[PDB]
């Protein structure tokens, strides 16, 4: 070849991740109609071999290869930025879905929001303390990125270290929330709206935790470069995602929404 | 890989009349499938 | 070696190639229960059973020929055998996600005709209405089994979007900017901006009526604070851009053809078509509650709705002219592609003005959920799409294959295929004003004549794709090798021949500022 | 109601049916005109012998292919718009009637003085009376007077319907939680026919609306004979 | 710890012919043995499971 | 009285709100006249306009949930 | 520069979260919990769960969250 | 009746919202009662709490306005 | 480029321009004037203006500005 592009070696992945998609919903098919978990636990597990075994063959194919030459980098930036606009815009129907609940109450809630016998969480108690730890990790996480750039190996792990700390904090503390809360997703709209828009949130806070995690392993083993480093880029860009998804639930549920 | 006409497919066209059987069993069973499931359904 | 290649593909003319072959076999499923649909309504009485197998069959018809057969053929077929060829790139940005997009296909596929066959399956509309399609109006696992088939197709698709978006913007020539890539690459990236936008939101609506139906949400359910006419607008926030993401690559392909069989360098008004595309993209964002005009909604809004639907004529009616505008002058080259091509302007053109009927909300309250919109909508589909897909398979199949068909038998096809659409939907019209309701098993008396003239047509394109499979076994059969073609100075991708080799573009073209 | 080999709508019964024939075919007139000219340059593109294949000029075709489809636009939606506040306008209705679509049949409330309510199901082709239509007749109409503003609410206790009668120029969707309200003024006594315009599950095709239209002194005397 | 990226570079630039995916060793061979063994048992599981809920 | 007459406040297809507060406005009106003892045909125009808007089904539900104590509306 | 957004971190950021955490851990003990009414648009049960006895949801507090028939 | 009970509606130091609308609710009941004729001392609660808790100048300032016809406020 | 930026000009922003322009164009015609209330909480005098004879607002317009007794 006299172009920059990366040519893939045929793959399996690809088979293996429609594959574990099938295993996946047909498994959830089997839990809520069939009264069991087998297909769905062989789904999960093919999926997590499927993501290992393909982002473990792109990191040989860039650190170990070298075949992300700056053509091929810069199309995986408009990639994750793609992938994040589709992001964005799964969490605006579940927004659409929050604003047409609570802006029309119908007779059945007591035509007001929040519902009669709906008790909210106090916005500040810990969905604030939730909110200065996201906003906090958006901090931590744009100063690994300078020490990255600098080229400062133990100032990036500190950064990023104190980064995956405050995800994990968000999780446990959205977990405990979870537990304590009086309402389930079962009490009405309040409860679908609340659980589901949170709960899908949580499960990106987790992703965005996982994608943080490996990018700590990765620099532990020393394979990013001051200049060249995407899966950290991906990872931050990411990140910021799930903080401004966090505000934006952070106003409309927990707070207008109170 | 091999190359040109009658190379860049999954499918053999050495001979036309395994050919012919190959194209019935692959549009015939698509064309089939939804009398068969309406039996199916009917059977119930 | 046969798996490494066709199981393990990072090759975009070899994907394509799949689609190609999975939305051939899906065509012929939507066939097949297109004909049962018409087999019910050919005499007045029942044939098969009750409203629910029908509506069951109705259902899994609109499915397969929208998301199993033009999506995969238009997109997946064409865009990744052309897109490609068409900037001299080397495949897409993304060549191993590319075979992640198809090989999610089958197993979609696969969720669909699991729902017919289990319990009584989604008798729902293609739409899923609740509370029909909730857990006491449709118990089971068939509503389930469809909405995963609908998340497989989604991922697929925004997969597939990602990619192509990627491809077109980061993979051309260095010289070459976007106002030099051909008319096809264009509908591919705004029909891929649209499925990035629009699927997300179909995603969130189908997930919360699985969590409706199974965690004990209640989004749509009124007993829980919700509303049924929530979900209306999710899907057709989706549903609307949907079938822009159907019609744009046929366009795109529609000026390749006429400019190609015109003799032209270049299709007229080039800077004006790519407008089009981007203000029909743009203004099939703003339009969905035209599904929606006889639901209870606020006159203003319904008049907000009537006003911006109709402003899609304007754009659209600059694409129309501007073929025509290629054709004019033309050396014409009567081709079998040419003859889809010219069938498309002229049929598409008719629907859309349906369509322009139906956007006024106060005539819609008697033509909505009548058959004058099953009209409008095959005309379009069955007439706009097929035919777009149908001159493109005609015009690029020596490309694909190396092989020529018989240009009489194509033509022959298409001439029983035109008499077929015509004859199934035109009366279709006035089975709509007359007030046929959709989605019926059967149907008043006063209503025979038409029905049994739709369903005598509906027949006579069945005899047209049995005779385009024979016509394609007759090209494999017979060998006749592509030498030459004209025009290769403004049609890039016949520049490799035929087919070109696995890997193209290697060297890539020399293009200088 | 729909009469064999019938081309166009039914008759209208109400003012606002009349005003939708009136804008249909003035909205039909322009389609065919635009089919027919689409046609038409088709068929001139295609038969001629001269050429003119090097680059040609857009921009003044341009504005001539945007300005006319703007007018015409411009002259649909004027009248549409029109018929649409028509069919919003306060009108102060004598009486209100409200209709439960169910799984698959019709109720109607007529609960202004009296709590009357009664169900409306299909006649079955098996007990037709001779000469009454199949998939059309219910056991119990929809007594209304004529020349009068009528309120009729609309809604299900199940899954949607949707309620219609072609020749009123009515059709409103029948949702379960939501109350809606369309307008009914018959010109004229007799029989409408409609039949449930949302798909509704086994028999969407079998729960038709059958409204009987009389003289205000006879729905009176059927509304006392209730009682 | 100490930087291997050259070690794994040299590794991975092997003229073995393997694809990137088995490049790494025996070890690769499993993974993939057993990740294609799940996907492909479970596809059959899958069809049985249809099969059966495909009847009362 | 023949109907209820057009309300300003609801005056959309969507009559939903009509119903509800003319229901509302009856309960909370004899419930008012109950209290102090007066007379409950002080709360006559609420109950004409929602037995007339309402669907008996619906009334009959509200009616229960009174009963009941579940009823979700401020009376 | 890394200084200036470590300076961020450890200046502003995690002084916020102590602060915020002060301001939970002194508003942490459990609220009085409001008598039970059978709301029909609450308690939701259109089909059973598929987990325990269907009819207690994921995350179930015995303390806070009542069945459709009360408190355990 | 002493004076005006805590009202979980108003409990802030701003109680200019609790006058208003207890002025508001007084007038609107008196109107609905010497409408249909019905008897104004089913409203007396309302207007012991507005002149208990409502300014003299406040009073007498939208008595003279509805008088006028320029009092802002739905009665 | 500028290329690109032209074409949102003429392609979008100005189309856009003109859409509004006929949708006011077409809403526009003299609304009728409500009765005159005189509400105190309007038409406030705390101080004459400093222009015409102190009670006329700096773009009065006698069709639908009532002074403090009226319209003119
Ligand atoms: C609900 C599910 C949805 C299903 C949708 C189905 C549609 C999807 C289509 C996608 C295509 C699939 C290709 C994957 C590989 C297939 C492997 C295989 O079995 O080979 C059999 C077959 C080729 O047989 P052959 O001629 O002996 O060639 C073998 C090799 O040449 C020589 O190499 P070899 O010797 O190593 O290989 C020979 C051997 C061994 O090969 C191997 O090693 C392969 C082993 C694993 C392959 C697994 C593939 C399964 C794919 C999943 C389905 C998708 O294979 C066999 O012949 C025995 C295996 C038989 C398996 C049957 C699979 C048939 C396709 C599915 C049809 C649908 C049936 C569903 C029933 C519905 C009932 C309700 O391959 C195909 O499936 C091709 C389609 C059939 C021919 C149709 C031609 C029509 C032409 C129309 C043209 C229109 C487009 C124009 C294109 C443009 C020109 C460039
Ligand atoms: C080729 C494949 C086979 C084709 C399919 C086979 C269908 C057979 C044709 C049906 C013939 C009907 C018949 O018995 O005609 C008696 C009928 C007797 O006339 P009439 O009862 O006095 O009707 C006068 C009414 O006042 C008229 O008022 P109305 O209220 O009765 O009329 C409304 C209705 C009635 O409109 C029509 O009369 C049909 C339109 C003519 C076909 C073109 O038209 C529709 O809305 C149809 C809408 C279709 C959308 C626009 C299509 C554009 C076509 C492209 C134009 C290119 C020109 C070349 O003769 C006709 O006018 C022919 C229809
Ligand atoms: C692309 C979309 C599409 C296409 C092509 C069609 C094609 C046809 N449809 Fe349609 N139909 C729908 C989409 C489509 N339909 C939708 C969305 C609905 C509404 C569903 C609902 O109400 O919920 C519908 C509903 C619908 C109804 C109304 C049902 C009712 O309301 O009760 C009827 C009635 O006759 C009908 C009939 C047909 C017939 C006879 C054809 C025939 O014209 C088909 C003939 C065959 C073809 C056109 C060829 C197909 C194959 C190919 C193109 C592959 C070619 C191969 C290669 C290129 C290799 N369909
Ligand atoms: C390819 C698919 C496709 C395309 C491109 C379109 C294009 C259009 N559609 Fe359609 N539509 C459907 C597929 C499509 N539609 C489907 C599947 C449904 C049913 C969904 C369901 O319920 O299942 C449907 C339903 C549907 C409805 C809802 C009707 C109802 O359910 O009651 C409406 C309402 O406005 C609508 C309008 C339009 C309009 C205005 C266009 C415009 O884009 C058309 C513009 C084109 C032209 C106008 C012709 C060319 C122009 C000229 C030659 C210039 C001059 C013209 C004028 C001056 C008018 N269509
Ligand atoms: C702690 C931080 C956040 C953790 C995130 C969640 C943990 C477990 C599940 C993970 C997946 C989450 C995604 C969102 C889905 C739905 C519900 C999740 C929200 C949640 O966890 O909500 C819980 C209920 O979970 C339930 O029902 C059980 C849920 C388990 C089964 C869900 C199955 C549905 C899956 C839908 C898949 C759709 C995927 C879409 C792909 C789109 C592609 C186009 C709330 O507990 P509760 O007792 O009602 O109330 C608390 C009372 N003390
Ligand atoms: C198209 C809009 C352009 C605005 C031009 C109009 C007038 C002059 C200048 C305007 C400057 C902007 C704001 C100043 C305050 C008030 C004017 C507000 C805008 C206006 O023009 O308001 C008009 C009133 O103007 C009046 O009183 C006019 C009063 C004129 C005297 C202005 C007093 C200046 C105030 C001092 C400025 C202080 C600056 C602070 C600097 C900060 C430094 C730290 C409205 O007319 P009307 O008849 O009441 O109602 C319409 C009925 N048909
Ligand atoms: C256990 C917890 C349960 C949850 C399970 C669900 C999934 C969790 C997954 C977490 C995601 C991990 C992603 C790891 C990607 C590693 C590969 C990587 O980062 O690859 C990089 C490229 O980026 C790239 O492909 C970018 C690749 C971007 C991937 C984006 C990932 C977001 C994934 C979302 C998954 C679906 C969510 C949808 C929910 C509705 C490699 O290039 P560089 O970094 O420049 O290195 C090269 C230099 O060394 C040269 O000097
Ligand atoms: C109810 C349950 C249904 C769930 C269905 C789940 C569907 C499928 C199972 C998913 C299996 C995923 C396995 C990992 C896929 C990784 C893709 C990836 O990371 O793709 C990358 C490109 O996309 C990019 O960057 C950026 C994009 C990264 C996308 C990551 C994949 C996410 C898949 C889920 C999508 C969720 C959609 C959410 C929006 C609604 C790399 O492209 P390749 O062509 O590989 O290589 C190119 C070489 O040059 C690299 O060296
Ligand atoms: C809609 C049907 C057909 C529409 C046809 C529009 C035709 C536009 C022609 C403009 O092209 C021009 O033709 C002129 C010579 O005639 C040339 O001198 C001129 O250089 C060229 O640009
Ligand atoms: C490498 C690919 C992987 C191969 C696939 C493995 C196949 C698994 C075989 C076991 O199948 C299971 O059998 C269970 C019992 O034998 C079922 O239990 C369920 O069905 C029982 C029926 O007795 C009920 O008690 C409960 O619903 C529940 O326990 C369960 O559904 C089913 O999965
Ligand atoms: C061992 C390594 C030294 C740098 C190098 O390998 O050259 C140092 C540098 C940064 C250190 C990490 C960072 O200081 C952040 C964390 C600090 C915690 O107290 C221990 C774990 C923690 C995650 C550290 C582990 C280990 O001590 C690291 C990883
Ligand atoms: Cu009731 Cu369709
Ligand atoms: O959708 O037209
Ligand atoms: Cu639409
Ligand atoms: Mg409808
Ligand atoms: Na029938």
């Amino acid at each position: 070849q006299t172009h920059a592009y990366h040519m893939v070696n045929p793959s399996p992945w690809p088979l293996t991740g429609a594959l574990s998609a099938l295993l996946m919903t047909s498994g959830l098919t089997m839990w809520f109609h069939f009264n069991s978990m087998t297909l769905l636990m062989i789904g999960l597990t093919t999926n997590m071999l499927t993501m290992y075994q393909w982002w473990r063959d792109v990191i040989r194919e860039s650190t170990f290869q070298g075949h992300h030459t700056p053509a091929v980098q810069k199309g995986l930036r408009y990639g994750m930025i793609l992938f994040i606009i589709s992001e964005v815009l799964f969490f605006t129907g579940f927004f659409w879905a929050f604003y047409h609940s609570s802006l029309a109450p119908t007779p059945e809630l007591g035509g007001c929001w929040p519902p009669t016998g709906i008790h909210p969480l106090n916005p500040l108690e810990v969905p604030l303390l939730n909110t200065s730890v996201l906003l906090a990790s958006g901090v931590s996480i744009t100063w690994a990125h300078h020490s990255l750039m600098e080229g400062d190996r133990k100032h990036m792990l500190q950064a990023l270290f104190i980064t995956i700390t405050l995800g994990v904090y968000f999780t446990l503390l959205q977990a405990s929330e979870y537990y304590e809360a009086p309402f389930t997703i079962s009490d009405g709209v309040y409860g679908s709206t609340f659980f589901v828009a949170t709960g899908f949130h949580g499960l990106h806070v987790i992703i965005g935790s996982t994608f943080l995690i490996v990018c700590f392993f990765r620099q532990l083993k020393f394979h990013f470069t001051s200049n060249h480093h995407f899966g950290f880029e991906a990872a931050a860009w990411y990140w910021h995602f799930v903080d401004v998804v966090w505000l934006f639930l952070y106003v409309s549920i927990y707070w207008w929404g109170s | 890989y091999e190359e040109g006409p009658g190379k860049n497919i999954p499918f053999s066209v050495e001979n036309k009349w395994r050919l012919l059987a190959m194209m019935t069993l692959f549009f015939g069973s698509g064309f089939a499938a939804p009398f068969f499931i309406v039996r199916h359904q009917l059977l119930k | 070696m046969f798996i490494n290649r066709w199981l393990f593909s990072t090759n975009h003319k070899d994907i394509g190639t799949l689609y190609l072959l999975f939305g051939a076999w899906a065509g012929m499923v939507g066939t097949a229960l297109s004909l049962l649909i018409r087999a019910e309504l050919g005499q007045p009485g029942t044939l098969l059973g009750d409203d629910q197998i029908y509506n069951v069959v109705v259902t899994a018809h609109a499915f397969v020929m929208i998301f199993f057969m033009v999506m995969p053929i238009m997109i997946g077929g064409f865009g990744n055998w052309l897109v490609p060829l068409m900037i001299g790139a080397p495949d897409m940005a993304f060549p191993r996600m590319n075979n992640m997009s198809f090989w999610l296909l089958p197993p979609s596929f696969l969720l669909l005709l699991a729902s017919s066959m289990v319990e009584a399956g989604a008798g729902t509309g293609w739409t899923v209405y609740p509370p029909l399609a909730g857990n006491l109006a449709h118990a089971g696992a068939s509503v389930d089994l469809t909405i995963f088939s609908l998340h497989l197709a989604g991922v697929s698709s925004i997969l597939g979007a990602i990619n192509f978006i990627t491809t077109i913007i980061n993979m051309k020539p260095p010289a070459m900017s976007q106002y030099q890539t051909p008319l096809f690459v264009w509908s591919v990236m705004i029909t891929a901006v649209l499925l990035l936008l629009s699927l997300p939101v179909l995603a969130a609506g189908i997930t919360m009526l699985l969590t409706d139906r199974n965690l004990n949400t209640t989004f749509f359910d009124p007993a829980g604070g919700g509303d049924p006419i929530l979900y209306q607008h999710l899907f057709w926030f989706f549903g609307h851009p949907e079938v822009y993401i159907l019609i744009l690559p046929g366009f795109g392909m529609i000026s390749h053809i006429v400019t190609y069989y015109s003799g032209k360098k270049e299709p007229f008004g080039y800077m004006g078509m790519v407008w089009a595309m981007m203000s029909i993209g743009f203004l099939g964002f703003i339009v969905w509650a035209h599904h929606m005009f006889t639901v209870g909604m606020d006159v203003d809004t319904r008049a907000y709705f009537t006003s911006a639907t109709m402003i899609i004529a304007i754009p659209t009616g600059v694409k129309v002219f501007s073929w025509l505008a290629t054709l004019h002058g033309g050396n014409i080259k009567w081709s079998p592609a040419m003859m889809w091509a010219l069938g498309f302007i002229f049929l598409f053109t008719v629907g859309g003005l349906t369509g322009i009927v139906l956007a006024n909300s106060s005539l819609d309250i008697v033509l909505h959920d009548t058959y004058y919109v099953v009209a409008h909508f095959h005309y379009v589909l069955s007439m706009g799409a097929v035919f777009a897909i149908m001159g493109g398979f005609v015009h690029w199949f020596p490309l694909f294959s190396g092989y020529t068909l018989n240009d009489t038998w194509a033509k022959i096809h298409f001439a029983i295929m035109f008499v077929g659409v015509n004859m199934t939907f035109f009366p279709q019209h006035f089975l709509g004003l007359s007030g046929m309701p959709r989605r019926y098993s059967d149907y008043p008396d006063a209503y025979t004549m038409w029905n049994t003239i739709s369903s005598m047509g509906s027949f006579i394109s069945l005899t047209a794709v049995m005779l385009m499979v024979f016509i394609i076994w007759e090209a494999f059969a017979s060998k006749r090798e592509v030498l030459t073609v004209d025009l290769t100075t403004t049609n890039l991708e016949w520049l490799n021949g035929c087919p070109p080799p696995y890997h193209t573009f290697e060297e890539p073209t020399y293009v200088n500022l | 109601m729909a009469y064999p080999m019938q081309l166009g709508f039914q008759d209208a019964t109400s003012p606002i049916m009349e005003e939708l024939l009136h804008f249909h075919d003035h909205t039909l007139m322009i389609v065919f005109l635009i089919s027919s000219l689409v046609l038409y340059i088709i068929s001139l593109m295609l038969t001629t012998k001269l050429t003119h294949t090097s680059t040609m000029d857009a921009q003044e075709v341009e504005t001539i292919w945007t300005i006319l489809p703007a007018i015409i636009l411009i002259l649909i939606a004027l009248p549409s718009l029109r018929i649409l506040y028509m069919m919003d306008e306060i009108n102060n209705p004598s009486l209100t009637v409200k209709t439960m679509g169910h799984q698959w049949y019709w109720s109607y409330e007529y609960t202004d003085y009296e709590d009357l309510s009664f169900d409306s199901y299909m006649i079955p082709t098996s007990e037709l009376k001779p000469g009454e239509l199949r998939l059309l007749e219910v056991d119990n109409r929809v007594v209304l007077p004529m020349e009068m503003t009528i309120r009729m609410l609309v809604s299900s206790e199940d899954v949607l319907h949707s309620w219609a009668v072609p020749s009123l120029g009515l059709k409103t969707d029948a949702i379960p939680g939501r109350l809606n309200q369309t307008t009914l003024m018959s010109s004229r006594p007799g029989l409408y026919y409609g039949q449930c315009s949302e798909i509704c599950g086994s028999n969407h095709s079998f729960m038709p609306i059958v409204l009987e239209l009389v003289p205000l002194k006879y729905f009176e005397k059927w509304s006392a004979s209730m009682l | 710890f100490e930087n291997r990226v050259a070690e794994k570079q040299k590794l991975f630039q092997e003229d073995n012919g393997l694809p990137v995916h088995l490049k790494g060793g025996a070890t690769d061979n499993i993974l993939y043995r057993v990740t294609m063994t799940l996907c492909l048992g479970g596809t059959l599981y899958s069809l049985y499971c249809l099969g059966w809920a495909s009847f009362p | 009285y023949q109907t209820a007459p057009f309300d300003s406040r609801f005056p959309n297809q969507n009559q939903t709100r009509n119903c509800w507060q003319n229901y509302l406005d009856f309960h909370r009106c004899e419930k008012a006249m109950t209290a102090k003892g007066g007379d409950v045909s002080v709360c006559e125009w609420y109950r004409r306009v929602y037995k007339s808007l309402c669907p008996i089904s619906w009334v009959s539900t509200w009616d229960d949930r009174r009963a009941e104590g579940t009823f979700p509306g401020k009376i | 520069g890394a200084r200036t957004w470590r300076f961020l971190t450890f200046g502003l950021a995690l002084p916020s979260v102590a602060l915020c955490t002060l301001n939970s851990w002194l508003h942490s003990g459990h609220r009085e919990r409001p008598a039970f009414i059978p709301y029909h648009h609450l308690r939701i049960r259109t089909k059973p769960f598929s987990w325990g006895d269907g009819n207690h949801t994921f995350f179930h507090n015995p303390r806070v969250n009542p069945l459709p028939t009360g408190y355990e």
